[PDB]
């Protein structure tokens, strides 16, 4: 339970793969809304668990922060470079361009199935090692997925903030700050200035 | 067997384009000869436009409130 | 029938002169004719608006006419500063030889009219330079009328009316009317602006007798297709240009600058071509969403039924609304009306701040005249556009086909918006007449620095965010490194900055204490208007007072004097009654308008500054003070040419006090007073020998009301234009 | 820069989208939303003449059903697309970072 | 400064017209007597006009070109004297005032003939309640979350 | 004597009593603290 | 000549007869209501409109109504 001695609704038993009896904007009151968000829930989850270490590992690198590296794009004559290697095909246009056509493609693609099941499970292809095998393990899995999810989505949040905060700064870079001196650097500066 | 709501009873005035309408009143008696269509007598609180405090009703205008 | 009017056999069978009055005021309510159909109604409707497309095109073809024969403008062209528009001549037989040589003016050979309209400068703008481009114009507009009346009669016979049905394809029509009626008109004036405008301010003169050969740019067409469109902005005109002369001109055809043009204190040429492409390219593509025989497209029904919000807050949405809306011509019209008043005070708005015609922003008179215009008529339409909803709720709603929607849904809580609406209004009131009243204290007791003067900070805020630097806020386009600063500082922000922060034109001018207390007296004004309309509207079907009230009309006198007495309870009085808060609220915008710039005029702002905060300093700073010249017009020591204002000012005060008539003495006095008349004459000798062949009869009710209004309304536009323009003028300055 | 390579380029793309990836859910679209209606039925059966869709040209013999209509909406993205990228990116603009 | 307003201590319009005001009184004065009771008014009138300017002088006001001073409603701490505590105190009477009415109001509403206290005062009956109203405030967040405050129905 | 306490608790004489006394209250109020613009305590 | 119509709500207390001063309306039998009596308007060609009836009636809505339509000498109380 998200909140021990609080009543639970009705709609979330505590079947769902991380039902802790959440909501209490009453958003998932019509069920056909609640499949949707539940769908809605793993695809943002899954975004930002992939971009979480997209984030924390080239700044960890001999590499810019995750803003910085986005940042040729605003100047005429851009050019992109991965590991440090000028990208051919860097300039702007043409990746994006690009990045149009591939995405709208897949994401239609994923638009276009009515399981509603396979929706946020769809499997076979897309489990090469064939971990649904048992439907026990399988039901802690997703739960395992779901909640790690959470924690990713609560850190990117977290990167967004720190950004805004102090801007042209790095994840890293924050968490150096913080080592640095422990009772000194930390959010009290940021809330009362 | 007598009809409509019991004497003195409170009830709720469904008539639209009464002054009381979605108001309340207390019945105070119920013409039981049939080939009336209003039977029900309703006395009110306050007075209407026309300073009057009581009005006869049919029987599905009235609805019992507790 | 047998007797006018044909239309109304009810009236027609009255045998008082009622018949008469009533037959006049009814010609035009076509749904309330015998033997009403819905194809009479809808071609009638045709015909008549091609009637009126007529009128335009000969009252503008008079115009034009009109200043090419008796004008000015040949000599106007060779110095817009220092030379009066002429409008037309004056032939009095009771003229008298003074004010016959105080009326000869402008260069004239005999008395004339100065224009106050602004036709001159729109007519140089675009291109027009001597009478026979004038005359050339009228003739074709002549055409045009008589085209229009063609069509007009064309459309009412059979073999030519169309359907009722064809009059409700909503899909079509939006189509054309997007694509075609806004876009293509908007690339054509485009067109005639890039083909010959921009010459004529550059000294060639471009006519159809020669236009297939003269380049509008160097290298005509070849960028557009080739795709490098920055070519055609790549030499604009200097900032040392005269407007119709060659020196200082450049070839630029479409640009974005910003700013004004320095000579003529008016928006560029280019820009405005550039604009005009810009929203016929977003018309065109727009134009094309609908569903039409081609297989593609929106159903406008289907977008409105599926718009309901799961969670029931809005009950069943939009679910009807295709249909309550296509079948009542009442709804369409007062949705058109509503429309068109917003967008006629933004008119008023944006002209006076960014002119767009050359040499009238130093043409006082002429600014204060089209704004005092627009702003009357955008009130006149906003209450009729609330007044044609009143008449939709009685004549033309069904409850049952609208069940649970938004419509009714705002019928089923009345009380919670008029309630809210008073509130508003309550406190606006309450509080701006109290600083106001507390401030002519303060001052009448020597104390100006007791004064409360509260400062408007959001709109000073709002002035630094489009980078005013006068308040020292430094925010958006005012502060030094901000993107928004940052990402135009190449294009339009040069030309805006410089403009907005001259302190002459009247581009976001400087606000202060007495702005703030003025514009909670337009939010008053505008909160009192809405209430009494929207009640009218709301309550036009029944209320408790009244609870049949739909089944007698949109316009009818009262229910007697039984249940406490009913007089004013039709929704065609509430419209009535909103009339005079309408006239009172333009009356307070327009009097802010005009002592604003008149101070700013007079290089005396701080006068505005300071007697703008209390309402003695109105009354004799503004009012008292700007009347000597209009009222010494004529005296025991002559006349001169404000003779006609200062007569002027007279009548519109004579006709309103007129009006007071009407409004406070009722029917019956004059009945009785009538039937005492009717009673002498038939008494007397040598006149009993002649017949009325109507009974005379005492006016009726809601026709009082309605003549009383017009007398009211028309002394106010007549009495305040003429104090306007006699006290513009009379300073020219 | 090359405009004729550029211009048949979007055009090509915008048309394949169209008849490749969309037009299965254009067309269930177009279908549950259906033809214009007055008072409860469409506007020819009402009395209009002029109102009554064009069966004859928009059969088609693609194995589909793709038809003139779907090239003309679909080709003139292409178009609009590409004189945008053609404008911008010879417009010399810059803003800064 | 904020929205272009200097300080009435540091502002010369705010001296000129103090200066102006306190001698246009003296040029007032001088008649009557140097002592007579005319005199002593005209002379008390001088001191409160010094006492009002050196006040809006200490309480650090806004002055403009006029030289009168300005008021900052926006919200800014530094002029929260001008509109929000004086707000505040108004805020808090005006609801002492209605919720001491209502409470009366509802007070009498179960009277066989409720309109003769209307028309005629109950004064004992008010003068128990007229102290609720000063913690109407707390009163009234406790009746908002009974479901008490709100006529239900209606 | 009760019915002139009662007269006395008529609406007109109570309004004017109680706006009398307000009155009082207002006038020496400014007369103690004259000139007030702002809350100059805290 | 108005209209004057007569509702079903009527109680007969022939309040609004007693008040016509052009004597439109009418008592008729009846058996709707306790009283066994209806009014009714035979001679509405006389009616002034003055709606002198409708002050007089005690039900909630009206039982008498009267709209007003077109105008000739009777109804406008013309004596020229
Ligand atoms: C700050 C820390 C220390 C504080 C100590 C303060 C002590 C009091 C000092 C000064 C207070 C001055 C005002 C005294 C109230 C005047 C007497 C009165 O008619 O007031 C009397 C009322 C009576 O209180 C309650 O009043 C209720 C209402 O009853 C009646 O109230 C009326 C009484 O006249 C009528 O009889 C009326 O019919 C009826 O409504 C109930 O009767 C309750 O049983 C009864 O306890 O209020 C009361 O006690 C008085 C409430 C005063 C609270 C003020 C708080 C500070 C401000
Ligand atoms: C100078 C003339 C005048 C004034 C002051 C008003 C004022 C008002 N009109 Mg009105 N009106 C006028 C002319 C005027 N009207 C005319 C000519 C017409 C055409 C017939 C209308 C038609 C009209 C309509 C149809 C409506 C109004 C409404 C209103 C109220 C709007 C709410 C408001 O602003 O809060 C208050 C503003 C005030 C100015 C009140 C001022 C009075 C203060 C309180 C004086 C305080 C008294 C003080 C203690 C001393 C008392 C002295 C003692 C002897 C009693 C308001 C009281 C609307 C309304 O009722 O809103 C709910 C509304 O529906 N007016
Ligand atoms: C491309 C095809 C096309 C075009 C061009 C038009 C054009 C027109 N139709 Mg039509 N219509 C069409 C197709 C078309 N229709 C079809 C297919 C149908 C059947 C569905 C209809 C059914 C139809 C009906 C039933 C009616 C019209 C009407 C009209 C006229 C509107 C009135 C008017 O002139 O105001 C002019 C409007 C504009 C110039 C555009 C608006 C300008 C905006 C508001 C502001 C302008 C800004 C600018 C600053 C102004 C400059 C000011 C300065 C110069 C002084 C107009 C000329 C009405 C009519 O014909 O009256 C006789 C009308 O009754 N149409
Ligand atoms: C509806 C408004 C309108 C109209 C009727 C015209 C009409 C005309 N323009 Mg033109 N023009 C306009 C708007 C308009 N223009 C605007 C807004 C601009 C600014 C971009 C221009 C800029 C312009 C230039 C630079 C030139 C013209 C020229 C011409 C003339 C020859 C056009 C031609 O044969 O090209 C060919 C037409 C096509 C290749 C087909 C057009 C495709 C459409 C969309 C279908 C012609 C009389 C040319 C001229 O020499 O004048 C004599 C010339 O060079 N125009
Ligand atoms: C495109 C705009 C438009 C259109 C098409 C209509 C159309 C219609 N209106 Mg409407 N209305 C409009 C705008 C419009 N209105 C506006 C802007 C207002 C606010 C003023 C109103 C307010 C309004 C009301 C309150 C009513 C209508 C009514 C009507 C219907 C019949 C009108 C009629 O013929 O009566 C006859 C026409 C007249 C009696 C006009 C003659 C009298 C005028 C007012 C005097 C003109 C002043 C004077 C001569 C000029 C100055 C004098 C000189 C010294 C200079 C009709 C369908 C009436 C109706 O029948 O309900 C459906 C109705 O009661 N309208
Ligand atoms: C300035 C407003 C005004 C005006 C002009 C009038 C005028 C008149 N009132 Mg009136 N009245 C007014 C305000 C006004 N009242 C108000 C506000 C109220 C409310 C209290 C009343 C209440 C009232 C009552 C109760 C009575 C009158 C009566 C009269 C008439 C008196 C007889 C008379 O003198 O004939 C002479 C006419 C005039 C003096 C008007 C001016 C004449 C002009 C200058 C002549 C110009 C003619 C011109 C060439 C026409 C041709 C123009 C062409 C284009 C058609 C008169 C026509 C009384 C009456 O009817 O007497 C029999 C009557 O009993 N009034
Ligand atoms: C909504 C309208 C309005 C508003 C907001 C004000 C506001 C103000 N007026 Mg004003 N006034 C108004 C209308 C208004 N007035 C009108 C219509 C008139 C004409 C009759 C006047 C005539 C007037 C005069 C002659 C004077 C004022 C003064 C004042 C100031 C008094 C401050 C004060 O009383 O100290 C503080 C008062 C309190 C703190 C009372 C609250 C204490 C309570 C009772 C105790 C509660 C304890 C818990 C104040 C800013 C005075 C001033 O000094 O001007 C600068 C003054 O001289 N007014
Ligand atoms: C900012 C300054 C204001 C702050 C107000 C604090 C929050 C107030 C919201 C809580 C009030 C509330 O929930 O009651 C809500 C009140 C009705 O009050 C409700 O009554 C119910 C039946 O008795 C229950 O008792 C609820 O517990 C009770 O809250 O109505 C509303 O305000 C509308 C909200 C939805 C109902
Ligand atoms: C430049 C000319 C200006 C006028 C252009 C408008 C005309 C084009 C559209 C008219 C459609 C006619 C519809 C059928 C209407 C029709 O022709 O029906 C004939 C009509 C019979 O009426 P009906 O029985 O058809 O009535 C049904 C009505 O509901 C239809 O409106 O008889 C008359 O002609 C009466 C004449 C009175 C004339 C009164 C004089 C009015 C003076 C002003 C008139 C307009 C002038 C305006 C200038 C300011
Ligand atoms: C009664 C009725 C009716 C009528 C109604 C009316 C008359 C209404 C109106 C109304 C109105 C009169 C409205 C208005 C409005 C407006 C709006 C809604 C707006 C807006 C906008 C915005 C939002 C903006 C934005 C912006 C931009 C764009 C940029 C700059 C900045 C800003 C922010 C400004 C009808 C017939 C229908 C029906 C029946 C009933
Ligand atoms: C036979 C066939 C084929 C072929 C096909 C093709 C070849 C296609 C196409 C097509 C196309 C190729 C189309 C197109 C186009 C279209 C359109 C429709 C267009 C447009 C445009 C627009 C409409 C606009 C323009 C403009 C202007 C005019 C102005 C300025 C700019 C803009 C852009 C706005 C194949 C073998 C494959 C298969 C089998 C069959």
């Amino acid at each position: 339970d998200w909140m021990p001695g609080q009543p639970r609704p009705s709609y979330l038993d505590g079947s769902a793969p991380g039902d802790f009896g959440f909501d209490p904007l009453r958003l998932g009151e019509v069920p056909e809304n609640l499949e949707r968000f539940k769908e809605s829930e793993l695809i943002h989850c899954r975004w930002a668990m992939l971009a979480v270490p997209g984030i924390l590992v080239p700044e960890a690198l001999g590499l810019g922060n995750w803003v910085k590296a986005q940042e040729w794009a605003a100047l005429p004559g851009g050019q992109a470079t991965y590991l440090g290697n000028p990208v051919p095909w860097g300039t702007l246009p043409t990746i994006l361009v690009i990045e149009f056509l591939s995405i709208a493609f897949v994401e239609h693609q994923r638009s276009m199935e009515k399981d509603p099941e396979k929706k946020k499970y769809p499997g076979g292809a897309f489990d090469p090692l064939g971990y649904s095998k048992d439907p026990k393990k399988f039901h802690e899995y997703k739960i395992k997925e779901v909640k790690n999810g959470r924690l990713a989505l609560l850190a990117f949040v977290g990167i967004c903030v720190q950004q805004s905060a102090y801007p042209g700064t790095g994840p890293l870079e924050n968490l150096a700050t913080h080592l640095a001196d422990p009772w000194h650097n930390t959010i009290g500066n940021v809330l009362i200035p | 067997p007598p009809i409509g709501p019991k004497r003195g009873a409170k009830v709720k005035i469904l008539r639209q384009e009464s002054y009381w309408y979605k108001g309340t009143g207390s019945v105070v008696a119920v013409d039981q000869d049939p080939n009336t269509r209003y039977p029900v007598v309703v006395r009110f609180n306050k007075v209407n436009y026309a300073n009057v405090s009581t009005n006869n009703y049919a029987l599905d205008e009235v609805e019992e409130v507790k | 029938a047998l007797r006018f009017p044909r239309f109304s056999q009810g009236l027609a069978q009255d045998p008082t002169t009622r018949r008469i009055w009533f037959g006049i005021a009814t010609a035009h309510d076509f749904e309330s004719h015998d033997d009403i159909t819905e194809g009479r109604l809808y071609q009638n409707i045709f015909a008549s608006h091609f009637g009126q497309l007529a009128i335009i095109f000969l009252w503008t073809s008079g115009n034009l006419f009109h200043v090419a024969w008796q004008g000015n403008f040949e000599a106007w062209v060779q110095d817009p500063l220092h030379v009066r528009p002429i409008a037309h001549a004056i032939w009095d037989p009771h003229f008298g030889q003074p004010a016959v040589e105080a009326f000869t003016r402008g260069g004239a050979l005999g008395p004339v009219n100065i224009a106050y309209s602004g036709v001159y400068q729109w007519w140089y703008t675009i291109g027009l330079r001597t009478n026979e481009d004038l005359y050339t114009g009228a003739i074709f507009l002549l055409f045009l009328s008589f085209i229009s009346l063609l069509a007009g009669w064309l459309h009412l016979q059979p073999k030519w009316k169309p359907s009722v049905s064809w009059f409700k394809n909503a899909e079509s029509r939006l189509n054309h009317h997007l694509s075609g009626l806004f876009g293509v008109s908007s690339l054509a004036w485009a067109g005639h602006l890039v083909h010959v405008a921009i010459p004529g301010s550059r000294g060639e003169y471009v006519r159809w007798n020669n236009f297939l050969s003269v380049l509008p740019h160097p290298q005509g067409l070849g960028p557009l297709f080739t795709g490098q469109w920055n070519l055609y902005a790549q030499n604009p005109d200097s900032s040392n240009h005269l407007f119709s002369t060659s020196q200082g001109a450049g070839t630029a055809i479409l640009t974005l600058l910003g700013g004004f043009h320095p000579q003529t204190q008016s928006l560029w040429l280019t820009d405005m071509a550039h604009h005009h492409l810009a929203i016929a390219i977003l018309f065109l593509i727009g134009g094309h969403m609908y569903r039409t025989n081609f297989g593609i497209g929106h159903s406008i029904k289907y977008i409105l039924e599926a718009h309901i919000p799961p969670g029931g807050r809005l009950g069943r949405g939009h679910k009807g609304l295709y249909d309550t809306i296509n079948n009542s011509i009442h709804f369409q019209l007062g949705l058109a009306l509503a429309s068109l008043g917003v967008i006629t005070s933004l008119v008023a708005q944006h002209m006076y701040s960014l002119p767009a015609y050359a040499f009238i922003a130093q043409d006082f008179t002429t600014q204060a005249a089209l704004y005092t215009h627009h702003q009357y008529i955008a009130g006149f339409i906003m209450t009729g556009a609330f007044a044609h909803g009143a008449i939709f709720f009685i004549r033309d709603y069904n409850p049952e086909q609208n069940a649970d929607n938004v419509l009714a849904r705002m019928l089923e809580h009345k009380e919670a918006i008029i309630s809210h609406l008073s509130w508003a209004s309550l406190f606006l009131g309450f509080h701006t007449l109290g600083l106001y009243v507390h401030n002519d204290v303060m001052l009448a007791f020597g104390t100006p620095e007791k004064q409360i003067l509260i400062e408007p900070i959001f709109a000073q805020w709002i002035q630094s965010a489009h980078g005013k630097t006068s308040y020292g806020f430094d925010v958006l386009l005012s502060s030094t490194n901000s993107p928004a600063l940052n990402a135009g500082r190449s294009i339009w922000l040069p030309g805006w900055l410089n403009a907005i922060n001259e302190n002459s034109n009247s581009l976001f001018l400087t606000i202060g204490p007495g702005d703030f207390l003025v514009h909670h007296a337009i939010a008053l004004g505008l909160h009192t208007t809405t209430l009494i309309l929207v009640k009218g509207a709301l309550d036009a079907r029944g209320s408790k007072l009244m609870p049949d009230k739909k089944d007698f009309g949109y316009s009818f006198p009262c229910d007697g004097p039984g249940r406490g007495g009913t007089c004013d309870i039709s929704a065609w009085d509430a419209f009535y009654l909103a009339v005079f808060w309408m006239l009172n609220t333009i009356g307070w915008v327009t009097f802010y308008w005009h002592w604003k710039h008149i101070t700013l005029w007079q290089g005396n702002v701080s006068q505005f500054n300071e007697s703008s905060t209390y309402l003695m300093g109105w009354l004799r700073d503004y009012l008292w003070l700007n009347s000597s010249q209009l009222i010494n017009g004529y005296n025991p020591f002559g006349m001169n040419s404000l003779s006609v204002w200062a007569w002027m000012f007279l009548f519109g005060h004579l006709v309103w006090a007129t009006g007071f008539m009407f409004l406070i003495s009722w029917r019956g006095y004059w009945q009785e007073l009538i039937e005492t008349l009717a009673w002498a004459h038939e008494r007397t000798p040598l006149a009993n020998l002649i017949r009325w062949r109507d009974k005379p009869v005492a006016l009726s009710i809601v026709q009082a009301r309605l003549v009383g209004l017009v007398h009211f309304s028309v002394g106010y536009i007549f009495t305040y234009a003429a104090f306007l323009i006699a006290s513009t003028s009379g300073k020219f300055g | 820069l090359n405009p004729s390579l550029v211009i048949s380029l979007s055009t090509g793309l915008s048309l394949f989208l169209g008849r490749f990836v969309f037009f299965n859910f254009q067309r269930e679209n177009v279908a549950k939303q259906g033809l214009p209606e007055q008072n409860g039925v469409t506007h020819f059966e009402a009395g209009d003449t002029r109102a009554k869709e064009y069966v004859s040209l928009l059969k088609s013999n693609d194995p589909v059903g793709f038809n003139i209509v779907d090239v003309l909406a679909w080709g003139s993205i292409g178009h609009i697309v590409a004189y945008y990228i053609l404008a911008t990116s010879s417009n010399g603009y810059d803003p800064k970072f | 400064d904020i929205a272009g307003l200097t300080p009435c201590k540091d502002s010369k319009q705010f001296a000129k017209r103090e200066k102006q005001s306190i001698k246009k009184l003296e040029s007032s004065l001088k008649l009557y007597a140097p002592d007579s009771a005319p005199a002593l008014a005209i002379n008390a009138t001088i001191e409160k006009t010094k006492r009002r300017f050196d006040n809006y002088g200490k309480q650090g006001l806004l002055c403009g070109a006029d030289g009168l001073p300005h008021l900052i409603v926006s919200g800014d701490q530094r002029h929260w004297g001008e509109f929000i505590t004086p707000g505040i105190l108004f805020l808090y009477i005006a609801g002492w005032i209605g919720w001491v009415g209502r409470s009366y109001l509802i007070a009498i509403r179960d009277d066989k003939k409720p309109t003769q206290k209307e028309i005629i005062i109950d004064v004992p009956l008010a003068t128990g309640l007229v102290f609720r109203g000063f913690s109407w405030p707390i009163a009234a967040y406790r009746e908002l979350l009974n479901g008490e405050l709100v006529a239900k129905d209606v | 004597m009760r019915d002139l306490k009662t007269y006395l608790s008529v609406a007109p004489v109570a309004s004017t009593l109680w706006f009398a006394a307000l009155a009082g209250l207002l006038i020496e109020i400014n007369r103690f603290f004259p000139d007030a613009l702002t809350f100059p305590f805290f | 000549s108005h209209s004057v119509k007569i509702y079903d709500t009527c109680i007969g207390c022939t309040q609004c007869v007693r008040a016509c001063p052009t004597d439109v309306l009418e008592m008729i039998p009846w058996g709707g209501c306790k009283a066994k009596q209806i009014a009714s308007a035979p001679r509405t060609e006389d009616c002034v409109g003055c709606k002198r009836c409708e002050s007089a009636c005690p039900t909630d809505f009206l039982s008498v109504r009267v709209y007003l339509w077109h105008e000739t000498t009777r109804s406008m109380g013309l004596a020229y």
